């Protein structure tokens, strides 16, 4: 509680308070861009899922649960992470592909041996097809994707521009995509592969348009944190600079005091 | 000093420092044995300094004209301007150029603060022509000062916000100067010419230090006539505003 | 543990233990929020904030000032209630069941009218 | 072509495609969002058990 | 007020922010150091 | 009643629309046949009524649905007015030398940025 | 620079810029970590550590201390070898080589010993 | 005897107090680290003590082998009490002549060093 201590303290606080402050107004410009994004990733969603919707499809499971490896962002990545071991607890044999450090840290705390994959370095830059079409790659080859009955990706849904629920959307595979009641009022080629290409074309824009929403969903929550990590600090600073006065008033009187009891004598 | 003020004449005086002028005071009639104030200077320490410096002045044409400037200097401690002796001479004097530590390992030479720092007095005593450029220097430089932290995410820049850092970070090197090398005023403006209208902003940073150089011997050379019109005028011209960017677009062809 | 044995002792140890932890986590929560703790932080929290309530206690001679009647809980049942908490056999309680009572029994009394 | 025998997917096959293309753009219309779309510094880790074997890329 | 938030100044003196940058920051080295 | 989408940008969501099927070339009326089929990395056309305006595709899927609409997707898309030559060919020439590289896929990557590139160049 | 030569002079100018924009970022990376630092800015980080390091010497007098004997570096071997490392010759090699040793080639000893 | 055994105990801990920070920094990688983090935890039990219980520099060099070469990154932290107890009720039952060579000689030579190293591998298990 001493004057230095106090000074310290303070410049520490009025930092935090700037840097805060920055990033907050930072994440308002990325959230911009990853409107329009997001917007674009919803029209491939309205017309790439509308044959789903007169198809009318219906479904050992694949869990691929998506948020990414920065903090600062809130309960982001604790909120899907109890929405999914919500989901585990109704299935609790199902694979678990990870899809950013932060989900894989939730759920290898609680569901450890379930993860069978972990996907690393997404979150930094806006989400693009080559990331997903890689990452549904990796998911058909290694993960054998196409041999799972149902298949369920975990997402963040900005239901609004302040605030955030976890979705969830099913992937239905090939042999799935054929049995769907209203699936033959198209004229389709048997002989092509089309079954298998329309489900690992779906698998790649599904999980792009998961993680379009995702990473908008991190901005907001993140400019959301921001501005209030800057209000506390300014908080804190106003406490400290109170804090700063008090003891500075003591130091003089103090100091002044030993003199005068060595001048009186 | 007083001599040449009281005689028409033209002194600066340089008090360096009053600190331990103000300790020298207190030694004294703490031994004489009278009574200690605040930090065991005297009653009246105050007016050690304030006396002092009034005697620094700009007489009246009645009076001759004379003049005595003062530059005192103060010693703080742990950058506390908010401290005591300080915090007198402050109130005393008509402004004040303050230095950081802080400046001077980042490059910063002379270490000013120009946030800090200020004459109270300002343009009435400046050069015309230097009062015509640096005008919209201040103005280029505190807005840079506001938008700095946003130099750490130069990914995230929208137009006008990567304009201002790209000029702030020219015109902060533009000020660097090395010990010993007070340039003249004539020297001075074009050099604040060529950053504050953009000529800068295309060259690359390290690079800055070089042109300063290279322009100003160039200057001297071919356009000698514009200094010289500068330097006996004070003022600027229509034409030598339309001469000097003639020649400032010149040389950033090289 | 010389004198108040083994056990007691080390109740009083792994509370404190406890109760620092959390202290030393005041600036981070304050500023940054709950959410950037670690999750074994995060518990350490949860559990140091019900040990925190478990401490208070409403006294007899303050019936006025609480409307609470007073509690008298036995050092036995101290260290018994203390130790269960520890051992995280009440980590499904909320709080506010913690909150001004008086042994363990009215914590688990309290939360059921609290459930109601 | 043969992709088939190859290790790739439908998707990845498009990628390669979609690479290609915005490659060959006039370079000048090759923007900052385009060439983003290009790079990513993703790794993926396979998990058995909770350890796992090597990191690996795209 | 350059690295006032997070260089080490002695021990005793410690932010939790100045013990996290040297956290997340010795993290950083090591990763890089090992891979190269 | 055209809905063309890509990831980043959304063209449309007109007349007649022409696009490079699996299946032959196709063209599409006012009233198709509810069909969905793969598109090859190739040409889609669209003419509003008169006018025409024409974008080389990464390839995706074509859907026709009941109520006479038609939804593209495709990855990339751009018009050909926005290539440049040399790039194609520094591209093409690369993943010629890279076919037969060594072992791998990075073999056969490079069979397909051939064809596609190949399909490119013979639009101008 | 008109006592120790233009050189020496931009050797420790540089070295002290260095250092003192380290400051500035370990505030970002205590806040935001590591993902708002630019890859020169990541570089700045890792040559600072470095030189900072560097500064270490064992001293003789010091030798119960350390155990490692004490080395005496000769001036033109100083400026040298931190020219050498502001130019970029050494950011393959690890910190650890710059800690408690001499001259620049007592780093390169270091890191090929731990190498083993 | 004790500066040979406690070689880099002091920056060991400060090795181990540097990857403390680590943890609440929520990663979990550096399993090279993991040696070291696990090892520190266990090091500091063992530098615990009761009042009123001082040890003989015999005692003391053994317990400080065993932690610093890490005989102990395999035993539970809540066990660290009873195994020092026990690892020199030990000694003294079976190698009294080692403790004394200690006590007497205040060195261990190149002999005892392996002679202690192998009385501790050996009672690892149990």
């Amino acid at each position: 509680a001493t004057l230095k201590e106090v000074e310290m303290r303070l410049k520490s606080i009025k930092n935090i308070e700037k840097i805060t402050k920055t990033m907050k107004i930072v994440a308002s410009t990325r959230l911009s861009k990853a409107e329009k994004a997001k917007i674009s990733a919803k029209k491939m969603d309205e017309a790439e899922q509308l044959f789903y919707k007169n198809a009318e499809t219906k479904n050992k499971e694949l869990i691929v649960a998506i948020t990414s490896d920065k903090g600062l962002c809130g309960s982001i990545h604790s909120q899907l992470a109890k929405a999914v071991r919500r989901h585990l607890n109704d299935q609790p044999n199902a694979d678990i592909v990870t899809i950013g450090d932060k989900i894989k840290m939730q759920l290898l705390r609680t569901h450890p041996n379930n993860i069978k994959l972990s996907i690393n370095g997404i979150g930094k830059d806006a989400p693009t097809f080559q990331e997903s079409a890689l990452i549904a790659d990796k998911l058909l080859s290694v993960m054998k994707a196409g041999t799972y009955p149902k298949i369920s990706i975990f997402y963040n849904d900005p239901v609004s521009s302040l605030s955030f629920e976890p979705s969830e959307k099913p992937i239905f595979n090939a042999k799935t995509i054929e049995q769907s009641p209203s699936f033959g009022k198209f004229e389709i080629d048997t002989d092509a592969n089309v079954p298998r290409d329309l489900f690992e074309y779906t698998l790649a824009n599904q999980m792009l348009t998961a993680m379009a929403q995702g990473y908008a969903a991190e901005i907001s929550a993140r400019r959301n944190a921001m501005d209030n990590a800057s209000k506390n600090a300014g908080d804190m600073i106003n406490r400290y600079s109170i804090l700063y006065n008090r003891t500075r008033q003591a130091v003089i009187t103090n100091e002044l005091v030993d003199i005068i009891t060595g001048a009186s004598s | 000093g007083e001599w040449f003020r009281d005689n028409g004449k033209h002194a600066l005086i340089v008090y360096d420092d009053l600190s331990k002028q103000a300790v020298a005071y207190r030694q004294l009639s703490l031994l004489l044995r009278r009574p200690p104030g605040r930090e065991a200077y005297p009653g009246d320490v105050f007016y050690l300094h304030s006396r002092l410096l009034e005697r620094a002045a700009k007489l009246s044409e009645k009076e001759g004209s004379g003049s005595l400037t003062a530059l005192p200097v103060i010693e703080t401690q742990g950058g506390d301007v908010s401290a005591y002796i300080p915090t007198n001479v402050i109130s005393i004097t008509d402004g004040q150029i303050f230095l950081e530590a802080e400046l001077f390992y980042k490059g910063i030479r002379p270490a000013i603060n120009v946030g800090l720092s200020v004459s109270r007095v300002g343009s009435a005593a400046q050069v015309k022509a230097l009062k015509q450029v640096a005008g919209s220097l201040k103005l280029f430089l505190a807005q840079y000062r506001e938008v700095a932290a946003f130099a750490q995410f130069g990914s995230d820049l929208d137009a006008s916000t990567k304009q201002t850092l790209v000029r702030g970070e020219r015109l902060t090197q533009l000020l660097k100067q090395n010990q010993y090398s007070p340039l003249a005023t004539e020297e001075q403006v074009p050099l604040i010419y060529a950053g504050v209208n953009g000529h800068l902003d295309g060259i690359e940073l390290s690079r800055i230090g070089e042109f300063e150089s290279s322009f100003l011997s160039y200057l001297k050379s071919n356009h000698n006539e514009l200094l010289t019109e500068i330097r006996e005028k004070g003022e600027l011209s229509k034409e030598l505003l339309a001469s000097l960017k003639s020649a400032t677009e010149s040389f950033v062809a090289t | 543990a010389a004198v108040v044995g083994q056990e007691h002792y080390d109740v009083a140890s792994k509370v404190q233990e406890t109760l620092q932890t959390y202290k030393s986590l005041q600036d981070i929560i304050a500023i940054l929020g709950m959410d950037e703790l670690s999750e074994q932080d995060k518990l350490t929290v949860e559990r140091a904030r019900k040990i925190q309530r478990f401490l208070s206690q409403p006294f007899a001679v303050a019936e006025v000032f609480t409307g609470i009647p007073g509690k008298l809980v036995r050092l036995k049942d101290t260290v018994a209630s203390f130790k269960a908490v520890l051992e995280g056999k009440y980590d499904n309680i909320p709080e506010h069941a913690f909150y001004m009572v008086g042994g363990i029994e009215d914590v688990v009394a309290k939360a059921e009218k609290l459930a109601a | 072509s043969a992709w088939r025998k190859a290790g790739i997917s439908y998707a990845a096959y498009l990628n390669v495609a979609a690479q290609a293309i915005r490659s060959s753009l006039k370079t000048e219309l090759q923007t900052a969002s385009v060439l983003n779309r290009s790079q990513t510094d993703a790794f993926y880790t396979q998990y058995k058990n909770a350890s796992e074997p090597t990191p690996i890329t795209k | 007020s350059e690295g006032s938030t997070g260089t080490p100044r002695g021990s005793g003196s410690e932010d939790s922010f100045v013990k996290r940058a040297r956290a997340t920051e010795d993290f950083f080295v090591r990763q890089r150091e090992k891979e190269q | 009643k055209l809905q063309f989408a890509l990831p980043h940008e959304t063209l449309y969501s007109v007349t007649q629309v022409n696009l490079p099927a699996k299946s032959g070339r196709i063209g599409v009326l006012a009233n198709h046949v509810p069909t969905v089929e793969q598109l090859l990395p190739g040409v889609v056309e669209v003419m509003e009524g008169s006018n025409s305006k024409k974008f080389f595709i990464s390839g995706g899927f074509a859907t026709v649905q009941p109520d006479s609409q038609l939804c593209v997707t495709a990855i990339e898309a751009f018009p050909l007015e926005s290539f440049s030559q040399e790039n194609i060919k520094n591209l093409l020439a690369e993943a010629k030398k890279n076919v037969s590289s060594s072992d791998a896929r990075e073999a056969a990557e490079a069979a397909i940025q051939v064809e596609v590139l190949e399909n490119l160049q013979s639009v101008l």
